[PDB]
């Protein structure tokens, strides 16, 4: 009579790697590298904004494409390939810095700064920004002289931030098509725009030759003041932006789906996984497993498999 | 592994032990039979569960976009980002592979340990009533029926009851 | 415990053993008695001290300020730094958690090992003069006075002296 | 029958630690590896600190009244404060942060005269923005201007060779007047041009009237190399240049100095004094520090598994 | 070591064992003799080699210059680069130090393990014919000549052959 | 009577290693995991190296006299030298460092004529700063100016479409004159503007006279996309553009070339040839390299604990 001690085994085990061996066979193993991607932006539980044709920075100044997005409220901002920020030629200085602030802003609320004018025009429009005829950036005012070649008077417009959170101030510098184009719209000779606050100063000159309106910006503190001084070539803000709360910015070609929940996103969709690592995309956003180069990393969950012969 | 049982002095595993991780295979006048040891098996599973609780379902920290797919950022910052990210990837790839390799080495040794412990428990239980044959079996030097075999697995084996008989058989 | 002694076949520790880490407790014609074993205790302490030397009092690398708390630097560069810093936080947090977990696993197994080694030392020492309880005790089959018990402790016990007596008590 | 039993020590009240296998398992003893105990001071024992206070670090080069007492200084620990300012007359430094970084590790600055003397012009330009028992200017600089209102400022050349073992920090200013007529008043009428040239640096500056500011620019001049200034107005000239002393650490804090504690790891809210490998106090630190982790506590076992009686 | 054989109950190594890692030293009427054990030696080597395969000859990671060693780039981005690089150096120095330390622990214990395994294996072979002296030797209680010694080494020793002589020498009392 | 003993090998003097619990414990054998052996040469065996010498890597695009032998080149290992210079006439490339990085891995460059022809202006702008058989200029560029002193340089437009399967490296220059007068002499009086536009790139440039210089700017033009230059003076025009060949490494080093050793990891001090996971030689490396560590030695145990005989 005898009693024998032993342990279980299966016919087909799983090969894993250890410190001393390669492809040693164990009873069972679990994958630690996620490789199943959801080819959608999972928007369940969220309040998403799909910008579509509208560029994220366009929401601030309002070209026709972004008329639908002047005030948005979301926790998940989806940027699309076909989005443009401008209509009339030009670009934002530090454009990516501004995008990065916007993507996590929670959306933007617009508020009228309350600038009024006399002795000048405010009805500046262009055929590039078409919106039932010729118009302009919805949040911006194009300032001219009363007629062709008239003198633009030295002006001072100031705005104090009433709210208890910072205000995003935007303004534009119109670079004319030619030397005499500048004198036709505004006064003769040298033009200068000065923008001041308690912690920002910068001056601006127009450079004629290639028509464009370039946009510049600052963040004005609560109870602080922005001072604009200008004698022409100045695109004035009509409204400013106040951030709402928290959001996550995504760049993607993936469709939104409000029937799946997710927290990690990339250009190719959503990653839903409890696993520590992923081989799906090295560029991700949100709360994600860490990217690895390996396709699979099997963690042993059973003993060394020694089958019967 | 480190403990010499699984893939060591015990030749191979039993595919017919579907009831647990470790077990007993007796042989007497009534025939052979196999039973799984709950205590050793649960101990092993709990430890592997432990590993899973650590690695699976972690709360990852948030990261934002720092570059742009639709509008290439300034070349200098872009290159630094690319250099940083790839270096992170290399570290994380290294960490991941090492983690798995190290954990697996420990897991196998852990399973081997639990086998060794169980074997040793039986040996100390059987006292002078049995000799180990070197293949993981215990030659019982008395007659041990199904209830007696039970009492070994159950850990209720009284060695005094069978001592005199077994000493006579061991010496003759 | 990988070695199955501490929190294994030894049911529990001894709160009365303020002497050291590992020890012997004996019963005879003169009563109970507890004593520490220096060799094993020092072996375990020495190893734990070894881990502490590796982790505590390290020389570190100097890092300078690349950031400005009073004057906001360009957000482009700022966001890259913040990204890098957070990624470093993620890496060191992992490293630290894993280091401590791995070390603790080992320390427990290491201590357990020392107990087993001491128990095995005593087993080989006692030869055919004792039998194993199963609870960490050795049932001695001869009369072993306080001097005889100490001989077992300080490794001078001569099994030959008691063998005839032991074997006949074992039948 | 006689018996000898083997066993181990235990306490009734052990410490719970984590392993690879188990959460909150009880061991006999454990020691912390994450430092959480902060000292709300900048520990300056054994060190030579400079608390810049109202003086901004860049101010040490040009010398507004706030920085008079730090025109020259020797330090191994430079402390910046929130209330520190660099300027008295409106204006900014070019690449301000880059300069701040080289100065923080300079070991302090030593000043030396550049030997510039002038003839046929005024040297005593001053402003009510920089007060020092009346209208004054930057201590290390000279505001050059014509002998009287509207007089022609003579075309000048001023050159300085670095006669030193190490690089000289050369500074100069461009003065942008409030109006054209003001520029005509202080200097001559006509195009104003300033060129700065070393063997590694070449850049020309024209003033931009309308702004009312003095902007500073800088270069490092190699040993035996020469910086040549060419100007005909709007030029804020150096009287002195800077030389670095050795090595130092820069610190940004609002924490008071404390000569009675010793440390090598500093941050916004004080000093971290520790031998522990990790710290959960501040993610942003300077000097020789434990590595930041997001865990409050990571207990390292220093004893066996604890199994009470 | 974790297993108490190497630097444990076995006093010291044998400098004359050049034919392997683990061995047998016997004493009998014909004299002394030392022989290597192949199975145990190769198991320890295979495991060490496994470690070397993981660390030596690996495909290295790709590298590119972001600095300029001839003409210093702008200070700010230059300082960011240095900061990031030094942080990488910190991480990899830690990784390397720890990896090697952790491996060396396992390596020493692994080798100790194999010594214990070979010891326990022999113990099981001899059954009731031998006792452990506590120094790593087995006192054999029957005449074991050079061929008998050989059978223990190559695992063909049949304990049944020697049991009766052994028990007569082991149990040196009257059995009633 | 008879007895058998089990034991293990040892040596008289073993090798000290570090463990989790112990420092300088002696094992039977160990191996180095940290490389410290440097080769003071650039190992170029089995490679097609390019020792740029006097010629700066960026110079290969615009072509100063020192880069004549490198205007088109084919390499898998580009070696930059300390004495290398990108220019003859004073100036610098904007984004120079990121362009250097692109060129280092380009596999070399091929040149193609952009096919710009000109009417009503002069094309033969030269300078004695770029001497090459008299007063010459950048070989891939054209210095455009008025027909005579002070004449009005006409407003002009030049467009080039990438006709290839890969990106075109477009280069242009802005000439900043010594003075207002000199700008007027070369290009006529009045202000000057240069505008460069592709479907991805849009920038304007005005010259800032004061100190003689030509500053260079660049973009990558996508296949089938067009670059448009509009300018009324102070414009340094491209004649040729560049196309990359494939794959390469770029090293900055003064180490001599050696065609008798093979290597894949390079740095300023030469070549690192190793199969080890770590190195303590140099933190700035190019190629396939061990990771830099600050420790000089990390001995890995390849044997058991050493317990010598007594
Ligand atoms: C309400 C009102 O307009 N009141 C004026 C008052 O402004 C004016 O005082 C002076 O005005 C002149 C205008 O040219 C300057 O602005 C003076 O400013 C000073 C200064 O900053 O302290 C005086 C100083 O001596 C000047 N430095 C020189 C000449 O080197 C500077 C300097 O010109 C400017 O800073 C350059 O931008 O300006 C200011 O005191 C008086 C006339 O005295 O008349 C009132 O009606
Ligand atoms: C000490 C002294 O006064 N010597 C003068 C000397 O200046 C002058 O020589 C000419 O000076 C002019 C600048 O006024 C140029 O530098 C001339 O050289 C070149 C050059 O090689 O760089 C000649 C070249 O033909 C020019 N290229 C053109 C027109 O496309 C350039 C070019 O104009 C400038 O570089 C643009 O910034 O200049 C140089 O010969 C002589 C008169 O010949 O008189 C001495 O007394
Ligand atoms: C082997 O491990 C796998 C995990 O890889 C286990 O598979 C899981 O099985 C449960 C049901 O018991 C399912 O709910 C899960 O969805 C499965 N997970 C995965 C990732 O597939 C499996 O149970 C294990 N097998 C044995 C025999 O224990
Ligand atoms: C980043 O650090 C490097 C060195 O690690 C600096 O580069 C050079 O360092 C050497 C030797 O230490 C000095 O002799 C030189 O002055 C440095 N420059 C060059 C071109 O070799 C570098 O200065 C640091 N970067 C910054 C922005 O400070
Ligand atoms: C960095 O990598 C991204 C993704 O691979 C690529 O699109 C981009 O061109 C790279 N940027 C630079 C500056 O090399
Ligand atoms: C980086 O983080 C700090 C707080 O740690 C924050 O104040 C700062 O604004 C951040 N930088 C950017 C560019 O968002
Ligand atoms: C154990 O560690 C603790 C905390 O680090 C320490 O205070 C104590 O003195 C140590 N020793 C004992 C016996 O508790
Ligand atoms: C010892 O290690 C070295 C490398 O460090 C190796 O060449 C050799 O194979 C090893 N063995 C012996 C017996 O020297």
């Amino acid at each position: 009579d005898k009693i024998c001690l032993g342990h279980h085994a299966v016919a087909n085990g799983t090969k894993v790697n250890t410190l001393t061996e390669r492809g040693i066979e164990v009873v069972n193993a679990t994958e630690t590298v996620e490789t199943t991607n959801i080819k959608k932006i999972c928007t369940q539980g969220k309040r998403p904004t799909d910008l579509g044709q509208c560029g994220l920075l366009g929401t601030l100044i309002g070209p026709p494409q972004c008329d639908q997005f002047l005030e948005f409220s979301s926790d998940l901002i989806i940027e699309r390939r076909e989005g443009t920020d401008i209509c009339y030629p030009g670009r934002f200085t530090n454009e990516e810095s501004l995008r990065q602030i916007l993507r996590r802003s929670g959306g933007i609320g617009k508020e009228s700064m309350g600038f009024t004018y006399s002795g000048i025009r405010t009805n500046g429009a262009t055929s590039a920004c078409t919106r039932s005829g010729s118009s302009f950036y919805a949040e911006m005012k194009w300032l001219l002289s009363n007629s062709d070649n008239a003198a633009f008077p030295q002006m001072t417009k100031a705005y104090r931030n009433p709210r208890n959170k910072p205000a995003l101030i935007i303004w534009g510098v119109h670079h004319s098509e030619s030397v005499s184009e500048q004198t036709k719209l505004y006064g003769s000779g040298n033009k200068l725009i000065t923008v001041r606050s308690s912690k920002y100063q910068q001056s601006f000159t127009p450079n004629p030759g290639a028509r464009r309106i370039d946009f510049h910006w600052l963040l004005l503190d609560p109870n602080d003041t922005v001072t604009f001084t200008f004698n022409g070539a100045f695109i004035a803000p009509d409204r400013t932006s106040f951030f709402r709360g928290e959001s996550l910015g995504v760049q993607s070609d993936a469709p939104l789906d409000s029937s799946c929940r997710g927290d990690c996103f990339h250009s190719g969709g959503t990653i839903v996984s409890s696993l520590p690592f992923q081989n799906i995309n090295s560029r991700t956003v949100g709360k994600c497993p860490r990217y690895v180069k390996q396709k699979s990393l099997l963690l042993a969950t059973g003993m060394r498999n020694v089958p019967e012969k | 592994g480190l403990f010499g049982a699984i893939a060591g002095f015990i030749e191979n595993g039993w595919e017919g032990l579907i009831n647990g991780w470790y077990g007993f295979r007796h042989q007497n006048a009534q025939g052979e039979g196999t039973a799984a040891d709950y205590k050793s098996t649960q101990s092993a599973i709990d430890q592997i569960t432990g590993k899973l609780n650590r690695l699976i379902g972690k709360t990852n920290q948030q990261f934002e976009l720092i570059d742009n797919e639709f509008n290439e950022i300034e070349q200098q910052i872009g290159n630094v980002i690319n250099w940083t990210r790839d270096a992170m990837t290399e570290i994380w790839s290294y960490n991941a592979e090492l983690l798995v390799a190290m954990e697996n080495q420990h897991t196998i040794d852990l399973a081997d340990s639990e086998m060794s412990k169980l074997y040793e428990r039986v040996k100390k239980q059987l006292r002078e009533n049995a000799e180990e044959d070197g293949t993981g079996c215990f030659e019982i030097f008395h007659k041990c029926d199904d209830q007696c075999m039970e009492s070994i697995r159950n850990n209720t084996y009284d060695h005094t009851q069978y001592r005199t008989e077994s000493l006579q058989n061991r010496i003759q």
